[PDB]
This record gives structure tokens, C-alpha cells and sequence, in this order.
RNA sequence: UCUAAGGGUCGGGUACGAUCAACUU
RNA sequence: AUUCAUAAUAACUUUUCGAAUCGCAUGGCCUUGUGCUGGCGAUGGUUCAUUCAAAUUUCUGCCCUAUCAACUUUCGAUGGUAGGAUAGUGGCCUACCAUGGUUUCAACGGGUAACGGGGAAUAAGGGUUCGAUUCCGGAGAGGGAGCCUGAGAAACGGCUACC
RNA sequence: UAUCUGGUUGAUCCUGCCAGUAGUCAUAUGCUUGUCUCAAAGAUUAAGCCAUGCAUGUCUAAGUAUAAGCAAUUUAUACAGUGAAACUGCGAAUGGCUCAUUAAAUCAGUUAUCGUUUAUUUGAUAGUUCCUUUACUACAUGGUAUAACUGUGGUAAUUCUAGA
């Protein structure tokens, strides 16, 4: 099929290599599934040794790290254009690692009110002690603040979702946060 | 190719089996174990070849299969099962413990041994590791794992095993002044009590050694092997004491020993 | 005609060859993993077919010389304990071991089972 | 050098599992990786110092010097982080009893913590596989100059 | 239905922003 | 020499594994019940390590031809960033970007009545010629291509198609 | 066992080839052929390929046997001796054969995997799982099919197979 192989390409030199072997499951290449968002849809491909790998088809959930709290929570993802990768083997509009997505923001919304009693945007004795212990902290960032009030958060991707089977990843902050909306203009 | 080899032929086996070559066929290739397949001496030929007790295949597997021997304790009924330096043999036929060693020209010495020195063999650490939830684990050139030894057992000293628990009596570490027997390589089989260690640092570790008439050499540290210090071996060394006294000393022996 | 047996699902009535795999009839695979193309016909009837194959749900009025009136009996019994357990009904702790089915056989004038 | 300013790229360019927290008031702002290559080869203060990434240098990078170490001549730096190197040799001829010039050339990677130039000495180690001709890093450097630059300045 | 690329005039407390408009690929 | 081994936090999984298995011996203790305990093994099983290996890989090294001197990049040539794929590295594959890479120290191309070596023949010495082979490893199973099963095959005394 | 000889001329010395001479685990062929030991052998030409005719499966005290098979255990009324078949599990990816393609490519030696897989061997290694974790249950251990088998059949035919 696919050969993963170099004996095909070409010498450095420019030298055109004879072909010199029939084709080897060594050298083995597959066809990706572009992970797209929506309805959970794993298959998973036996590969060598054994060691099933999970090609994630049309996932619609993830886990999201919040690390300068450093938590992680399940989460729905939201909209993508990606790639630019490829025009051969993956075609339609993925989903992928190093992907920036918008996520869900529920949980970690809830998550901060009942770890800071604190709110963003716009009782009992155990939970104020431990509030004010924990306080001096709930002070994040203009941007993320300001995300909460869509309710929509910025993450990247880290996991390989054709690999694994996963939508982990982590949420932006601070340089990369800065740094990244000028950019996702792509498509296949 | 497409999968491993499970044949051998004869021409390609160890020359430390000494069997015959040219269409003489096949070999007896040893079964994967505890030791490599060069560095080792399967049953067939520690049985047929070397002690004479057999003559054919069918009779050692007749021996084989009636749990008389028994590799480090276990009977092992395997024919082509690769036995290894440092590995003790035991048939209550005459109650023989053959040790398995290596003479001077570096073929495999049969010696025989006594129970009480049958009851440990020893083993070189070839990697110290920390393994699953924090126990440490030292790991031999038989392939014998350890958990929760001393910590001071650091790499390439070697350690006294009891042989029936899997456990550490004593070890021995690597230094200057320790006895070394030398396993691989030209100079195998030769007993010569470290002078020093040369280390370059990505480069294969070398060790000077010195034996008792003061004939200096030098070898590869995976090939060292220590056994205890100046003139107290912890085994029962062969006949030969890993000298190699030179063809000229061989011949001026063998003519002078006797007139037969 | 012809010998080709008949496949569900395999509308287009005509022989024609088809990939099959285990877990599938009308193939037997010899090695793990062998798949072989095969002639099978349709499910759709014909006159082309020389043999149809049919089974009694509901009887009718009359009865018939080799069907409805011989009974050929279940030849083995069950092996397992709580299905011999199924069988007769005793639904606890109520020792098989005398329950499961004997069979007497002639080896000759004297008989062992 | 290298005026990726930092981030040239359509990606954003950081060492990996390198986290630098908003929340902690560091007084450094400058929360860097670097290692000790081995056999030696002093790690560059450009390194320590700089702000590329480059996961290819075997200082701050991912990839690890293992195997041969070899020298050679740069006969190019037109290429993006990675140069070739001209290595000269003599072979024997037995027939003759006598030799011949010979010469390979070799791509090398390079970080940004060296300053290469044609003509300079530079040392290089084996490395994985990261390109498909490149399998060597730059990890010492002599430049063949003693900053020569004066003796142009003539009147 | 989209994407990309290709410009003008103003600003520099002695690296880039604001604003404007074409068609071509 | 490591972002190593390992451990700990937060969770994640369509949720893996954590014996419904088998043979001989039948013993020990009492509250004598087909009661409680118990031996020698077999097979299977998660991870680690070892072994048999495999796959990639560094350096150097091969015959004749200049009536082959300029090749490579076209729809990858050389490199970079990111992703995908892979058991894994890597233009392996593509997106974007740059314009590199090899060559009179013989590139590229052509030829080989060319598998490669260990080795053989003949030689004072140096050497010339041979090496389809009884070891080693590469390939191939009429030609091509594709693939199932499996730890391992691009398998052919295994399938699929075309010739 | 570091060897040379014949041929250009009327004759000489040279250059220089031709010819001879010896060997060949280098082949062929011709003539001849008593013995012992050792023995290569469809490579060269057609990787046309032999285009005929025959062959790689396998069990122990120890996965499953109501054979409507044997003998008989006479220790047995559930089996418990042997054992065809068939299911399961391993193996068939080794070996053997050939040299077509192949000129930095195989390959040789030398490295590396801090760049990965690894059945099997060998050694170590799972008190943590009743998911409403006090009835929710079988844990003295729960469920379903199916083969072989019985019998009805198809086709001229194949290691074809269907229905019950």
C-alpha cells in the first residue's frame, strides 16, 4: 500500500533508485480518518505486536487541563477549519493535535465558584474557611475572564485523536493566548 | 527471513562445541533462555558430546524426560535448553554437580563440584533499575531478576545466589585487587586480578588485568567477570587455574609429564 | 442446477461470485484468515433451481408418510449441569449425577453401557 | 541571530512540558530548559541565555548525541538551520602502496547557539535521524579566522 | 462558497499602528 | 548525557488485566459437617527485564564506460515549522515557507555474458582472474499489484484481481 | 620449486609479436578403463523452468470425546483404558530451491536505538474489581450458539456444500 519506506525516493544526489523490493508491512502506511466533531466513533486497527490503535472517526467530547489551577475536566469541543497538513490521505475539515478549539467552560466555571466562591465576569462554615485559606489566588487573566462571559474557552489539543482515540488537551494562557488568533486559515 | 530462524547448521555453531562440518548437516540450536545463543552450552551437547553418557538425541531426551537433571535446581527437560557460564548441574546418577566453566583454550570445562558448592551459584549485575511502585531490582547475566537487594549493589559487580530462593547471600563489588574471571573474547578463560580500569565515556570500558605469573592484559569490561579477591576465589576453579602456559610450556609438559 | 446453493440477502438472482469469509455460510475456509471468491445464487426463486428447501411451521389437516408420521428421536443429551438442571426441572441442588440420561449398548451378549 | 524574533512561525514555538506560570510572580520571566550534551562539549551561554527553541539542538532540544563524533570543514550555510560540511580523508591503494585524496560531504545540523561561517572547524555528533540526509549536530566550533577582520582595513 | 498573495496616504517619547481603494493571479 | 527509571496530583477510556481452567496425590484439625484447611504440577495471564530476533541506522569500502558533463526540483529535489501516518526516527506523507542538494576527489547516465561476501585458481615477491554453490544475508516463487490471519508474511506447497 | 625455446635475415644484434610450455575443486568432448577411500552433479543456453506424477502437520497423567469404535476396567452409575473424527490451541513466516532484477543498492567489517516492536523461552510480578461497593447476585462457581454426529438433498466435477 503506502510505503513508508525511502528506497523509493530519490538519492540526495538526485540519483532515481530502482525499485528494489516488493512492498513490506515493515515499511506499512494506512489511511487517516479526519477526526471531525460529533457522535462518537472509534475503530479501532490492529497494528504490530498486537497493540490495538484507537482511530478516533467524529469524537464530540474532551478533557481539558486548567494547569495554572492545575485541574482537568471533560468538556463538549467546538468549531475547527483544520488542516494545513494534507491533500492525499486526509481529507474533510478535521480535528487534530497542536488544533486550537473552543470548549465548553461549564465545568470549570463551576468548578472555580465552588473552589474560590468566587464568580467571573459581570456560606457554610468548612466552605468559608476554606475560601478565604485558598484566596489571593482567584485572579487569573483579563483574557480568560473575559472568555468565561461567552462561556466559550480557548484550548489546544495535545493528545493525537488518529492514534488514541482522544480529545485531551489544555487550556491557552498567557504567551501562546497572546500570541495565536492570527492565524487557522486553512482547509484539508 | 519473514520471522526468527529455528534452524542451525553445523558449520555455523560456537567452534567451542567441536563437532564436524562440511554437509555433516545440522546443530543443535539452543532454545531461547537465560543465555545467549554463542554464549552457551545446551544439554545435548554437555550430554552426548562431553561426558559420553549418551550417543544420540533419543537417549538424552530419554534422560531428559525422567527429571533426573536439573539446571540451577530445576529439572529443565528441555533438550536444546541453553545452559550458561556460572550454571550448575545436577544428576543424582552418581550425584555429579557439574558446574559449568570455561577452560583456558575457552571450550566449556566440566567440573565437577561438591552439593554444599552446588547450593549457590553467582551472578555478574548487568543493570540496577527501580521497577513498578518504587521496588528496586537488580538484573543478571542469567536473566535473573532480584527485588529489594543491597543498595550498595551498584553495576558490574556480581552477587552470591542461594539458588533455591532466588535471594542475595553476599557481594562483591568492582574494584582494584578483586579476582576476575574473563568471559568472551580471545583471553577467555584467563584468571588475572584487576590492576586497573580505563573508562572513556562512550567508548567500551576497558580493564588491565594481571595474572599470577605477572602477564599483564587487557580485555573488554562486559567481558570481566568477578569472582572474589587476590587467592580466594568463591569457586572451586578447573584444572588450569586460567594461566594459558604458551604451546612451548604445553609441549615441554606433555613430553616430560609422561611417557604413556 | 448446476449445484450453487442459495444466499440471504443476495438479490439479483443469478450465480454470481462473491468474496466470503468464516462466520458466513457456504464457505468453509480451510486456513485462518482465508477468504475465496465463490459462485452462490441468489435468494430470489426460479425456475432455474432444481431443489427448494422448505420447512413445516404450521401442519395442516393430513399427515404424511415420512414426516408427520415417524419421530426421530434427539440423539445426545445435554452435558452441561444447570442445562441437564433446565431439562428436568429441578432448579436447585438436586444432584445430576443420577438425572443425566444413561444409553445401553449391545456390545454383545453381555452389555456394558 | 536567526531573527525569528521569536516566533516566525504560523505555530507557536516553546519547549515542551516547559510551564511557566502567569500565577507565580517569578522574578526571572525566563523559564528555559538546557542539558548537559556529555563527553565534554560545553554548553553554550547562547543557550543558556537565548530564546530559540530549536528541538533539534542538542542542548535545549529533544534529540541526544550518541555514537561517532567526527570534524569537519563548512562549506555551506545556505540552507535554514542546518549546514554541509566537507570531511577529507586519504584512501590506500595497496597495489600501489599509496593514497588518494578523498572527501564526503556531510549535512549537519546546527543550532542558533553557534555562529558558523564557511571555512570554520566545526566538531559534530551523531544524532536520530532528522532529516532525510541529516543524522549530525554541530557541538563545537573552532573558527580558522582569529577574527581577521582588521587586516582587510588597509590604507 | 471560501482561502492566500499582490498596494496608497498619514504616525513615529530622540519592532509596528490608523485609514483608504483596485483589479489580477 | 535526557522531559530517564520511578513516584505523586487532576481527571480521562468506546474500558484492558486483575484464573467460572486441568491432572495426580490424598493427607492434617476439630465445633463428625461429603465441614475447615492443605501438597506436587500443567495451562493461561498484566507489566518489567532477559533470550531468540526484527526494523531502521553511523563510518569507510565495489567492475567497465566522457562516442555519458552537468544532474535534481515535473505531480519532493535539499532543508525548516506544524500536523498526519507509522511499532517507532525521518519529505514517509502531504500544508505553508525558503531555495537549496550532488559533481572532473567522476556527479548523473549507459553497460555488466554483475547477487554480495567468506572464499577459489595461479603466482619468488608484488599481482591477475574467478566467486550461479555445501557457511553468512539480500532477494524472488510465471509477471505485476493488493491483502487476510498472526508475535512475525506484502506469504505464494495462503487468498484477490489483471496480463 | 625467482628457468624459457622455435619463427623476420645471405648471415648478425635488436624491437616486437605469433607459436610452443606448465597448471586450473574450469567446462565440454574423444579414446581407453581392473581395484579401494572420498565424492560434485539442468548453474552457464530458457527465472522456459521442471509444466508429467507424488508431499507438513501435530497430543500428553494433565483443553473438549455417549464414536450408535474397540476391547475390556471388573477400582467405579456421570466420565474416568485406548482412541478415529471434529472444535480448540500451537505450527505452517522455519527449512529447501534458485540467482531474474540489483552498481553506495545489497553486502563486509564497525557502530547506534537517549528512535522502536518482540510470540516464545527464563526470572520476577496483581489482597485494592460486589458499580447504590447492607440483597444487587451464582461464587460449593452463571449464559448462548456450533462443530463433529443423525438424517434429507443438490450438482458431471473440486479438500463444493445447503436445509433440519
Amino acid at each position: 500500500g503506502i510505503s513508508r519506506d525511502s528506497r523509493h525516493k530519490r538519492s540526495a544526489t538526485g540519483a532515481k533508485r530502482a525499485q528494489f523490493r516488493k512492498k513490506r508491512k515493515f515499511e506499512l502506511g494506512r489511511q487517516p480518518a479526519n477526526t471531525k466533531i460529533g457522535a462518537k466513533r472509534i475503530h479501532s486497527v490492529r497494528t504490530r505486536g498486537g497493540n490495538k490503535k484507537y482511530r478516533a472517526l467524529r469524537i464530540e467530547t474532551g478533557n481539558f487541563s486548567w494547569a495554572s489551577e492545575g485541574i482537568s475536566k471533560k468538556t463538549r469541543i467546538a468549531g475547527v477549519v483544520y488542516h494545513p497538513s494534507n491533500n492525499e490521505l486526509v481529507r474533510t475539515n478535521t480535528l487534530t493535535k497542536a488544533a486550537i478549539v473552543q470548549i465548553d467552560a461549564t465545568p470549570f466555571r463551576q468548578w472555580f465558584e465552588a473552589h474560590y466562591g468566587q464568580t467571573l465576569g459581570k456560606k457554610s462554615k468548612n466552605a468559608e474557611r476554606k475560601w478565604a485559606a485558598r484566596a489571593a489566588s482567584a485572579k487569573i487573566e483579563s483574557s480568560v475572564e473575559s472568555q468565561f462571559s461567552a462561556g466559550r474557552l480557548y484550548a489546544c489539543i495535545s493528545s493525537r485523536p488518529g492514534q488514541s482515540g482522544r480529545c485531551d488537551g489544555y487550556i491557552l494562557e498567557g504567551e501562546e493566548l497572546a500570541f495565536y488568533l492570527r492565524r487557522l486559515t486553512a482547509k484539508k | 527471513a519473514r520471522g526468527p530462524k529455528k534452524h542451525l547448521k553445523r558449520l555455523a555453531a560456537p567452534h567451542h562445541w567441536l563437532l564436524d562440518k562440511l554437509s555433516g548437516c545440522y546443530a543443535p540450536r539452543p532454545s531461547a533462555g537465560p543465555h545467549k545463543l554463542r554464549e552457551s552450552l545446551p544439554l545435548i551437547v554437555f550430554l552426548r558430546n562431553r561426558l559420553k553418557y549418551a550417543l544420540n538425541g533419543r537417549e538424552v531426551k530419554a534422560i531428559l524426560m525422567q527429571r533426573h537433571v536439573k539446571v540451577d535446581g530445576k529439572v529443565r527437560t528441555d533438550t536444546t535448553y541453553p545452559a550458561g557460564f556460572m550454571d550448575v548441574i545436577t544428576l543424582d546418577a552418581t550425584n555429579e554437580n557439574f558446574r559449568l566453566v570455561y577452560d583456558v583454550k575457552g571450550r566449556f570445562a566440566v567440573h565437577r563440584i561438591t552439593d554444599e558448592e552446588a547450593s549457590y551459584k553467582l551472578g555478574k549485575v548487568k543493570k540496577v533499575q527501580l521497577g513498578k511502585k518504587g521496588v528496586p531490582y537488580v538484573v543478571t547475566h542469567d536473566g535473573r531478576t532480584i527485588r529489594y537487594p543491597d543498595p550498595n549493589i551498584k553495576v558490574n559487580d556480581t552477587v552470591k545466589i542461594d539458588l533455591a530462593s532466588g535471594k542475595i547471600t553476599d557481594f562483591i563489588k568492582f574494584d582494584a585487587g578483586k579476582l576476575v574471571y574473563v568471559t568472551g573474547g580471545r583471553n577467555l578463560g584467563r584468571i588475572g586480578t584487576i590492576v586497573h580500569k580505563e573508562r572513556h565515556d562512550g567508548g567500551f570500558d576497558l580493564v588491565h588485568i594481571k595474572d599470577s605469573l605477572d602477564n599483564t592484559f587487557v580485555t573488554r569490561l562486559n567481558n570481566v567477570f568477578v569472582i572474589g579477591e587476590q587467592g580466594k576465589p568463591y569457586i572451586s576453579l578447573p584444572k588450569g587455574k586460567g594461566i594459558k602456559l604458551s604451546i612451548a610450556e604445553e609441549r615441554d609438559r606433555r613430553r616430560a609429564q609422561q611417557g604413556l | 442446477k448446476q449445484g450453487f446453493p442459495m444466499k440471504q440477502g443476495v438479490l439479483l438472482p443469478t450465480r454470481i461470485k462473491l468474496l466470503l469469509t468464516k462466520n458466513v455460510s457456504c464457505y468453509r475456509p480451510r486456513r485462518d484468515g482465508e477468504r475465496k471468491r465463490k459462485s452462490v445464487r441468489g435468494a430470489i426463486v426460479g425456475p432455474d433451481l432444481a431443489v427448494l428447501a422448505l420447512v413445516i411451521v404450521k401442519k395442516g389437516e393430513q399427515e404424511l408418510e415420512g414426516l408427520t408420521d415417524t419421530t426421530v428421536p434427539k440423539r445426545l443429551g445435554p452435558k452441561r449441569a444447570n442445562n441437564i438442571r433446565k431439562f428436568f426441572g429441578l432448579s436447585k441442588e438436586d444432584d445430576v449425577r443420577d438425572f443425566v440420561i444413561r444409553r445401553e449398548v449391545t456390545k454383545g451378549e453381555k452389555t456394558y453401557t | 541571530s536567526t531573527e525569528l524574533t521569536v516566533q516566525s512561525e504560523r505555530a507557536f514555538q516553546k519547549q515542551p512540558h516547559i510551564f511557566n506560570n502567569p500565577k507565580v510572580k517569578t522574578s526571572k520571566r525566563t523559564k528555559r530548559w538546557y542539558k548537559n550534551a556529555g563527553l565534554g562539549f560545553k554548553t553554550p551561554k547562547t543557550a543558556i541565555e537565548g530564546s530559540y527553541i530549536d528541538k533539534k539542538c542538542p542542548f535545549t532540544g529533544l534529540v541526544s548525541i550518541r555514537g561517532k563524533i567526527l570534524t569537519g570543514t563548512v562549506v555551506s550555510t545556505k540552507m535554514h538551520r542546518t549546514i554541509v560540511i566537507r570531511r577529507a580523508y586519504l584512501h590506500y591503494i595497496p597495489k600501489y602502496n599509496r593514497y588518494e585524496k578523498r572527501h564526503k560531504n556531510v549535512p549537519v545540523h546546527v543550532s542558533p547557539a553557534f555562529r558558523v561561517q564557511v571555512g570554520d572547524i566545526v566538531t559534530v555528533g551523531q544524532c536520530r535521524p532528522i532529516s532525510k540526509t541529516v543524522r549530525f549536530n554541530v557541538v563545537k566550533v573552532s573558527a580558522a579566522a582569529g577574527k581577521a577582520n582588521k587586516q582587510f582595513a588597509k590604507f
